[PDB]
């Protein structure tokens, strides 16, 4: 479904100010 | 310290 | 959250705040996971130890939420409960084992900027993600120190810690049912979920279909943000059969 897409932010392709953070840490 | 919430949800 | 940040507008739209009626206060958190269930923390709402026992009509959730008191006109939205389920598991005398429940709303709640559901990791989305150094994101309106209260809802991204270091760090037995994140007092930077962020979500983006899960649920701790001390969470995919079960009805 769209669970987890948010509507200001993935639906619209913008990142939050720290979500880069999570993304460096999966290494 | 909350705001009253409108009447209608109790 | 102790040691956190504001959180930016529409950063957790599956961000719920479960709310007293009487006295008129902050409850705890909890997530919105479909159109009519949130789920949250047992303790939240079964806790003989401090004689917390509530029931359907005690409480509301409120929906949309970024301001902790204040009444957000045309942006949240406040539903009622139909029913609580609580893990019949739950184990509240010694460590909190399966703190879980589920909320079925009343009434379905309309999605919009600010309200969105999260989602429950399956088998593979778990072991892609659960493991040691990977971050997370912990959300609530809780204490901003152990020993005020924020303006606004408050965010920290907190790294998994290994299972023999929160083992380690506290004379509670862990079980499988459970993880632990934060910082160790080497690493320099803080952290912390604390009274009041009970039953919020602890949420990864996936890199692999960039959807945000909710991989833990803020159980318990001792104290908050203390050096050589871990925020302990619920396991979600460990506890998804019964969540499944419950939902399946
Ligand atoms: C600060 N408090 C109230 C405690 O440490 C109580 N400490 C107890 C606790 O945390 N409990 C019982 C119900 C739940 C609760 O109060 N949760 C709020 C909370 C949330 C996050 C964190 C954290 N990540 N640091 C700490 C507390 C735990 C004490 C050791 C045995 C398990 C319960
Ligand atoms: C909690 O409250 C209910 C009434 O809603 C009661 O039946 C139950 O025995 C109480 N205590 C526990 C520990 O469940
Ligand atoms: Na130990
Ligand atoms: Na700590």
């Amino acid at each position: 479904a769209d669970c987890g897409l948010r509507p200001l932010f993935e639906k619209k392709s913008l990142e939050d100010k720290t979500e880069r953070e999570l993304l460096e840490s999966y290494i | 310290d909350f705001e009253e919430i409108p009447e209608e949800y109790l | 959250i102790v040691e956190g940040s504001d959180a930016e507008i529409g950063m957790s739209p599956w961000q719920v705040m479960l709310f007293r009626k009487s006295p008129q206060e902050l409850l705890c958190g909890a997530s919105l996971i479909s159109d009519r269930w949130v789920l949250t923390a047992a303790h939240c709402l079964l806790y003989p130890p401090w004689d917390k026992n509530f029931t359907e009509n005690d409480l509301l959730v409120r929906i949309g939420k970024h301001s902790r008191t204040r009444y957000e006109r045309n942006i949240e939205k406040i539903s009622m409960l139909e029913k609580i389920y609580i893990h019949p598991r739950y184990n509240w005398r010694e460590n909190l084992d399966r703190d879980i429940a589920l909320m079925k709303l009343k009434k379905p709640v309309a999605f919009s900027d600010y309200i969105h559901p999260v989602c429950l990791p399956d088998r593979e989305t778990a072991a892609s993600l659960l493991q040691a150094g990977y971050k997370g994101r912990v959300t609530g309106w809780g204490n901003l120190k152990e020993t005020g209260q924020p303006s606004v809802l408050q965010v920290v991204n907190l790294p998994i810690v290994e299972r023999p270091v929160c083992k380690d760090s506290t004379r509670i037995r862990i079980t499988d049912n459970m993880f632990c994140a934060g910082y160790k007092p080497d690493e320099g930077k803080r952290g912390d979920a604390c009274e009041g962020d009970s039953g919020g979500p602890f949420v990864m983006k996936s890199p692999f279909n960039n959807r945000w899960y909710q991989m833990g649920i803020v159980s318990w701790g001792e104290g908050c943000d203390r050096d050589g001390k871990y925020g302990f969470y619920t396991h979600v995919f460990r506890l998804k059969k019964w969540i499944q079960k419950v939902i399946d009805q």
